[PDB]
């Protein structure tokens, strides 16, 4: 009976050494991967939402159609976003209206990375190559 | 005004003798010349007032070079309070040889080294006055938002929660900050306006309250008496550069310590506090600061005050219900030692907007020196008078620290002091008895059914305004009174009151709007009806009590009342951790076996939803365990021999939490 | 569940931007927190959700801090 | 603390204890490693030693685990079993664990010395993981050998806190590193055991130094510390980015009429655009340093940083940078050394900016739009993997070629290093071809170029230019005092002395020798600009005084022969001894 | 076995008696250091005093007492002005001097919330909302 409890006594600061060892390994386990994990955690979890706005949206940034600040929400307030490809163009901006975010802007510049006052007729099938890409846009919301 | 001018006793004398000739009362503008404490609260009213028409940089401490080892200090060698007047240090060396740890920091705690060696500053963020800069640029601090617990979230919703339609959905979130939160919220101090209180009612009010704190004991204890809860608590400025308290608690023995706290008994020593801002779960935006109070006001206060609070921290059946659990039936004792002896019951419970911060400086003192009641064999006079000097240089009026930078707390309490819960049950209970008092006297008199409580009314006024000497007979014929038509129920700012409806309805005991009244003309706050209940039904309890709701409900064979919480406050608390290694889990099933503990009651709830919260965080409890023990066999090949987790996914633990065997 | 459902996600967006520095930069962190404090006290679906676009809009802008490729295909 | 096991990436624990770098290693392949070599000391979360009072038994294959300690054969509890049993050895994750035969390969690069010829291929041609462990464990055992250390004992413990040093005179002492270690020596009689593992970081007061142990053993007065064994920094990127093809420009955004000198490449930076990493080879001085301005000037809107092993070859990128792109926002980096002078004509230091001028092991850990990556005949895979770590960008770009000098390998002195093994960007160039291509020779007259057109090149590389019949070819002995351990010649020098006042168009002529020390000593002798074959690669030289030293297998490589003879732009004097090297060369004879 | 089984408690309070006098070790080396720190505060804090004009002001009162409200306000020679928004920049620092306290100071620097410098010509009532507010400009005492 004696060193059957003496035992006990060995397989419990045993439980101490396994479950000390258990959450100090766990506990920089969950430091080191959290920032980039929790960023995966962060798209997924938006990614669920599925609302058309995020999703055009995030798929405009995937193709380099990133805003250059803030987007404003109340009406004809300033967005500045900057336009990687004609193509890009072509599907957002028809005519002077500027569609993004599922909102209707109307345009005040186009301007290219020479920041050189430019109009917006130029921009077209065979005159795209001779503008001085990317072209950065200002827009306000209608 | 001359700058460098401090002592202002002709002005007062002449202010008074000007105004108040004919109050024939003594007025001492220094209250260290006081008789006793009714004498100090008196000359204290007086001074509150005539300390306003004088400029508001001549108070502070009384600073003055001392030479230290042949090297000019400046050290603080006295107070001029607002409303205790000029109070000077008997202890003053001005030429020093040696500096002990005792020394070393009584001259660190002080402002007047880093105010005297710090830059002028000049806030315009706040109206609140300013003093000086430590660093040379301000300093901002943010909150940062809580953590998001996705896998107790997702389980949640996979369990039919967070719909629309739904009774609970999150409404207590880790909201976030800017890097104007603390000094837009020292700001909120600019409500505290220089209140000066009613004296010939105060001063029955103190006997009153003096009535329901005569059960209790206390008195000054040794160093090696005083027990703290948790040594690794932080110590203020400027002792949190070097370490925490346990630091000030190991290197100063108890001979040095009592040497400390016999200093303090005849000097005043002036005290800065930081503001820390809370990371912590809420229901609204604004951010809630607390206030660090340091070690050397700390360790004083505890040894001047601990006797006394852990006695009343150790009595049950009281009208200050601290030290009473909501576990083991102790919430129905507490609530059916509320229903004793009331005729027609009714409960009610009032809300006081922005307790801490509009508090009158009055009110705090007064709270101080009922508390100091208990050392009528210990302490002298003078000790206790310099006492209460030291915590209201240390608690009340004293310079802040907000982001590097020193400011002037215009009054009220700093919630994070010695004795906070325990003094603002003290003014809780004042302003019930205030309330009361105002509207016995406010009745017409003439429209008085009982012919006693009429002469009742006769002799309180004949108490109130024409009497200067205590009536203890008549004192405790109040307070019988109050303890008969107006049991109360106290913790430090929530109060639960069986007033009679009948006496109520006459007129007779305090209702609603004669503390709506008492809060406007001795708080300056307003109280409004939109978040203060009246409950006419006692078979449901209190509507709110510590953020509590109660109901009745049936265990064995009688009914007993158990404390529910907001079920949205417990998913918050379960969804929103404060940490990363709280996110996991699997590490941490002590904190949903509590949260579990904590909302037990909600099973007994009539809308199923809220009995459905206890269930989730059981399986959640069960499910975590579960792939515990899945991640602990695959990081391993053996399965744990005594793995005691079973009786915690079944509600007999819980169940026996509310049963008032244990 | 829709409801529930942006009111956490804005706390992760928060902490992600709190990850990248965004607290070193007052004036932006300022309609950061501004964005987030409003979001969870919302009672529509609409407000909350062009609030979403603004506060994801701070995590777009910026180029290097992020790399928006890769945490978008393999989910 | 758990980690990732190397050639088989499963989560494990034990760490093996006789190899150089202490490495995380598996189950299943740490008994394969410490049953077929002689390393045998493993750590799990706790040395794996016998606990018996006295006893020294620690290898694995040979205890027992009884109760929770390591006991051994004799020490044995009644109730144990061994560690290492049914194939594995005793540590975390039993039976989550998956093998390979990855250990074929391991075992040679754990087991090998890396002064062999033969383990440096074997290095570049396996998996990728085990080539990032041979690259670590090379870069230490090159920390633990070459400049190794010099003994240190203490005299008297002053505190705890603040340490006693003595460094013996007569050797050089290593500075602070967290990265190195002094192993405890007290050697006597006596216990010569590892009492601890130290480091040193010394005060600005007296003689002292506030030290950082890893033991809680007080200091006797014999104890030593000489630094053995360094642990360098755990690098996870790859050597190379995995290729994906591209159709469009992606990320780039090209200019249309860039300038008249880069119009024959425009093809090539199209090439450059559509591809992940594109490489360049091409023979010296036939515009590689000039194909990155190329790039700068077709890319305009897009952030560029421009890095090198080197120095001298950041710089020559500077001075062409300087002379074609914008110099309003341009950078150079210096490190917190700051031991050498740097191209102070930009920002210094200053990282945001669109063209960012650096050295591999100062980059900051920033992005960046292409990367071009220069003269990789001086990068190894550690350079690679740092530059791979560090920055983060769509494109990158190596240009370099393998006929110019490798990295200095200082180990390496047997055997031979072919160019396609130097690194993984040299054996994707040579074997399956670089990408795009350039030879024409600008810089070195058509004679020396022609005989430069034999020896590493066989006539693939003609010349626009003149023989200009200044290319002396001289033969004599040169008598060699070996003083340094480095060549000295004084009668080279001294031929060299007396073939000057003959020739007065050679006054503003540049000194090469592949030996530094003869090269320094050749400053007060004749006066001329002074430089080594391995610090002039990349710059132009007008007049060139070459000066072979000895005959070995040092001095007498046609690489580096190739290279101190190709940057006279217009005419060179040689030096030599040597007869197979002198029997293909057309110069003029004397 | 009576005896060993007194000499095992005997080792237990060895043990207890060994274990509280290391931590009472400790706790004095712990002092000492912390004394050291606070000793050195302090004089560092009397080296950053300005006698001169303190001397004045102490001398020039009663008893050698005055409040510490009045100590930076007559000797303190550096000012910090935090400055909410820009009608109150107008109203309390306009200029390169300014008078604060009966005395006069002039702007050697001015920095926003973020630390970043603000030229003078910045502070525009335009340009306002481009400046991170607070500004916290620095006054030297003239
Ligand atoms: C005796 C016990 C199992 C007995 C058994 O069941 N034998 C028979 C074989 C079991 N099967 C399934 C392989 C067949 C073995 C198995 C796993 C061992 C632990 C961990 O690894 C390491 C851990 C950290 C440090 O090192 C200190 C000791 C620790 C606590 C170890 C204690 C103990 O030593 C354990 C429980
Ligand atoms: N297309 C060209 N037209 C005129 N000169 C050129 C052309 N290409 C290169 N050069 C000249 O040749 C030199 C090549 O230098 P460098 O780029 O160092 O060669 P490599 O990198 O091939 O050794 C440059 O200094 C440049 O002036
Ligand atoms: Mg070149
Ligand atoms: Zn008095
Ligand atoms: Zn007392
Ligand atoms: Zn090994
Ligand atoms: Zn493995
Ligand atoms: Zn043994």
């Amino acid at each position: 009976d004696r060193d059957a409890a003496m035992q006990r006594k060995l397989e419990k600061m045993a439980d101490q050494a396994m479950t000390q060892m258990y959450k100090q390994a766990r506990s920089e386990d969950k430091r080191a991967k959290v920032t980039s994990a929790m960023q995966t955690m962060l798209f997924t979890m938006l990614r669920k939402l599925d609302n058309d706005a995020l999703n055009n949206i995030i798929n405009n940034a995937r193709d380099g159609c990133v805003p250059l600040n803030i987007i404003p929400l109340t009406t004809a307030a300033k967005l500045m976003v900057v336009i990687p490809d004609y193509n890009t163009y072509k599907n957002t901006c028809d005519g002077t209206t500027f569609t993004y975010a599922s909102a209707l802007w109307e345009i005040q510049q186009v301007v290219d990375a020479d920041s050189k006052i430019v109009q917006l007729s130029e921009i077209s099938m065979d005159n795209s190559p001779n503008l001085a890409w990317p072209l950065i846009v200002t827009a306000l919301r209608a | 005004w001359d700058l460098l001018k401090y002592d202002f006793t002709e002005e007062r004398l002449k202010l008074f003798d000007r105004y108040f000739k004919y109050w024939d009362q003594t007025y001492h503008p220094n209250c260290v010349n006081c008789l006793d404490d009714r004498c100090i609260l008196h000359c204290a009213n007086f001074n509150v007032l005539f300390s306003t028409v004088f400029p508001p940089t001549s108070f502070g401490p009384l600073v003055r070079k001392i030479f230290v080892d042949g090297v000019p200090f400046v050290v603080s060698t006295g107070y001029h309070f607002r409303e205790l007047g000029v109070v000077h240090n008997q202890d003053v060396n001005l030429h020093s040889s040696r500096l002990s740890f005792k020394e070393l920091l009584v001259y660190a705690a002080d402002p007047a080294m880093h105010a005297a060696s710090g830059n002028l500053l000049l806030d315009k963020r706040t109206t609140c006055f300013s003093v000086a800069a430590l660093t040379n640029n301000v300093a901002f601090q943010t909150v940062k938002p809580g953590n998001f617990n996705k896998d107790f979230y997702d389980f949640a919703v996979s369990k039919g929660f967070f719909k629309e339609g739904s009774s609970v959905e999150l409404k207590h979130f880790f909201f976030a900050q800017d890097g104007n939160a603390a000094i837009s919220d020292y700001d909120y101090y600019r409500y505290n306006l220089p209140t000066m209180c009613d004296i010939r009612q105060l001063l029955f009010v103190v006997e009153v309250v003096d009535k329901y704190f005569d059960c209790y004991d206390g008195g000054c204890i040794n160093a090696n008496q005083v027990i703290v809860n948790n040594l690794d608590k932080s110590a203020g400025f400027p002792f949190n550069k070097w370490g925490k308290a346990r630091l000030y608690y190991d290197s100063m023995s108890y001979e040095d310590q009592d040497a400390l706290f016999a200093y303090t008994k005849r000097n005043v020593i002036p005290t800065i506090t930081q503001m820390n801002l809370k990371y912590a779960i809420s229901a609204k935006n604004r951010a809630r600061t607390v206030a660090g109070v340091s070690i050397c006001s700390t360790m004083t206060n505890r040894q001047f005050h601990q006797k006394l609070l852990k006695s009343i921290a150790a009595t049950r059946g009281a009208t200050v219900v601290i030290g009473t659990s909501k576990f083991y039936g102790g919430w129905h004792n507490m609530l059916k030692t509320v229903y004793s002896d009331v005729e027609n019951p009714h409960l009610m419970g009032w809300d006081y907007p922005k307790c801490d911060r509009a508090m009158p400086n009055m009110l705090r003192i007064m709270a101080s020196l009922v508390l100091a009641r208990k050392h009528t064999t210990c302490c002298s006079l003078s000790h206790r008078f310099y006492r209460l000097a030291n915590e209201c240089a240390q608690v009340l009026s004293e310079m802040v620290m907000c982001g590097g930078s020193l400011y002037v707390k215009p009054g009220g309490t700093s919630s994070g002091d010695a004795t906070t819960a325990y003094a603002n049950s003290v003014f809780n209970i004042c302003q019930a008895v205030t309330a009361n008092v105002n509207a016995l006297l406010s009745t017409d008199g003439n429209k008085i059914a009982d012919k006693y409580v009429r002469n009742l009314q006769h002799r309180l006024y004949e108490c109130l305004y024409r009497n200067r000497d205590v009536d203890t007979d008549f004192v405790n014929e109040f307070y019988a009174y109050l303890r008969k038509h107006f049991s109360m129920m106290i913790l430090s700012d929530d109060a639960v009151v069986c007033f009679n409806s009948t006496y109520a309805s006459q007129g007779l005991v305090a209702s609603i709007k004669n503390f709506k009244s008492v809060l406007y003309y001795q708080n300056n706050v307003f109280m409004s009806e939109a978040k203060c209940w009246t409950e006419t039904d006692l078979t449901k309890g209190p509507h709110e009590f510590c953020s509590q709701h109660t109901m009745l409900v049936k265990q064995g064979d009688d009914y007993v009342y158990l404390p529910y919480p907001d079920p949205s406050r417990i998913l918050g608390a379960g969804c929103f951790v404060d940490d990363i290694v709280k996110t996991d889990g699997t590490l941490m099933i002590e904190r949903f076996v509590s949260l579990a503990i904590d909302a037990y009651p909600l099973t007994k709830h009539p809308n199923q939803e809220y009995a459905d919260v206890f269930h989730l965080y059981l399986q959640y409890i069960r499910k975590l365990h579960d792939e515990l023990t899945g991640h602990m066999l695959d990081m391993y090949s053996v399965m744990l021999t005594n793995d005691n987790t079973s009786r915690y996914w079944e509600p007999e633990f819980y169940e026996a939490m509310y049963t008032p065997h244990t | 569940s829709k409801m529930s459902d942006v009111k956490c996600t804005s706390v992760v967006l928060l902490s992600v931007l709190q990850q990248l520095r965004v607290e070193s930069s007052s004036k932006l962190w300022a309609q950061c927190v501004q964005l987030h404090n409003d979001i969870l006290l919302a009672k529509d679906t609409t407000e909350a959700f062009e609030k979403m676009v603004s506060l994801l809009s701070v995590l777009l802008s910026m180029q290097g801090a992020v790399d928006i490729n890769k945490l978008c295909e393999e989910m | 603390a758990v980690g990732a096991c190397v050639l088989c990436n499963s989560q494990t624990s034990l760490r093996c204890g006789a190899c150089i770098r202490r490495p995380f290693l598996c189950c299943k392949c740490c008994y394969d490693h410490v049953i077929s070599t002689s390393h045998k000391l493993v750590l799990s979360v706790n040395p794996y030693v016998c606990n018996a009072p006295g006893c020294d038994v620690t290898d694995v294959t040979q205890l027992y685990l009884g109760g929770m300690s390591y006991y051994c054969k004799s020490h044995k509890p009644p109730i144990s079993f061994p560690l290492c049993a049914n194939g594995q050895v005793f540590g975390l994750y039993k039976n989550t664990c998956v093998g390979s035969d990855n250990v074929t390969d391991f075992n040679a690069i754990a087991t090998c010395d890396w002064t062999n010829a033969g383990d440096y291929i074997l290095a570049n041609t396996c998996t990728e993981r085990l080539k990032l462990f041979a690259a670590e464990t090379l870069k230490a055992t090159e920390e633990t050998f070459k400049l190794s250390y010099g003994i240190a004992t203490v005299r008297e413990v002053l505190s705890d806190r603040e340490l006693h040093l003595s460094w013996e005179v007569g050797k050089p002492r290593p500075p602070l590193n967290r990265n190195y270690v002094f192993t405890g020596y007290r050697v006597t009689k006596n216990s010569k055991v590892q009492i601890g593992e130290y480091t040193f970081e010394k005060g600005d007061y007296g003689d002292a130094v506030v030290y950082r142990g890893t033991t809680t053993y007080k200091l006797n007065v014999g104890d030593y510390f000489v630094l053995t064994s360094h642990t360098v920094m755990p690098l996870s990127a790859p050597t190379l980015v995995p290729q994906e093809h591209y159709v469009r420009i992606t990320g780039l955004y090209p200019t249309l009429n860039i300038s008249d000198e880069f119009s024959s490449n425009v093809a090539n930076y199209q090439k450059v655009g559509m591809q992940k990493y594109s490489t360049l080879q091409g023979p010296p001085g036939t515009g590689k340093s000039h194909f990155a301005i190329g790039l700068a000037l077709y890319y305009p809107s897009a952030r560029i940083v421009y890095t090198a092993c080197s120095h001298a070859a950041v710089d020559a990128l500077c001075e062409k940078a300087l002379k074609y792109l914008p110099i309003d926002k341009c950078s150079r980096i210096i490190p917190a050394r700051a031991r050498v002078e740097c191209f102070d004509k930009f920002k210094v230091n200053s990282t945001l900016e669109q063209y960012v001028f650096c050295t591999v092991n100062a980059l900051p850990e920033t992005t960046a739009d292409i990367v071009v990556f220069d003269e990789i005949s001086m990068a190894t895979n550690y350079d690679l993997s740092v530059v791979n770590a560090r920055l983060r960008a769509k494109h990158y770009v190596y240009i370099g070629d393998p006929a110019q000098l490798p990295a200095p390998r200082t180990l390496l002195t047997k055997g031979t290093l072919e160019p396609e093994y130097f690194n993984s960007v040299c054996r994707l160039m040579k074997t399956i071809g670089p990408d795009m291509f350039l030879g024409t020779c600008r810089r070195c007259p058509a004679e020396i170029v022609d005989t430069v057109s034999a020896l590493v090149y066989d006539n693939k590389l003609k010349a626009h230019k003149d023989k200009s019949a200044q290319c002396f070819k001289m033969f004599y002995k040169g008598v060699i005092t070996h003083d340094v351990s480095s060549a000295i010649n004084r009668p080279q020098i001294g031929v060299v002395r007396e073939f000057l006042t003959r020739n007065p168009a050679w006054r503003k002529a540049v000194f090469i020798s592949p030996y530094n020390s003869q090269n320094a000593v050749a400053s007060k002798i004749l006066g001329l600009p002074t430089q080594t074959v391995d610090s002039s690669q990349g710059s132009e030289y007008d007049y060139v005084i070459f000066t072979q030293t000895t005959e070995t297998a040092h001095s007498c490589n046609v690489n580096r022969f190739n290279v101190a003879i190709t940057r006279a732009k217009v005419g060179i004097l040689c030096i030599m001894s040597d007869r197979d090297l002198y029997d293909k060369l057309q110069f003029t004879s004397l």
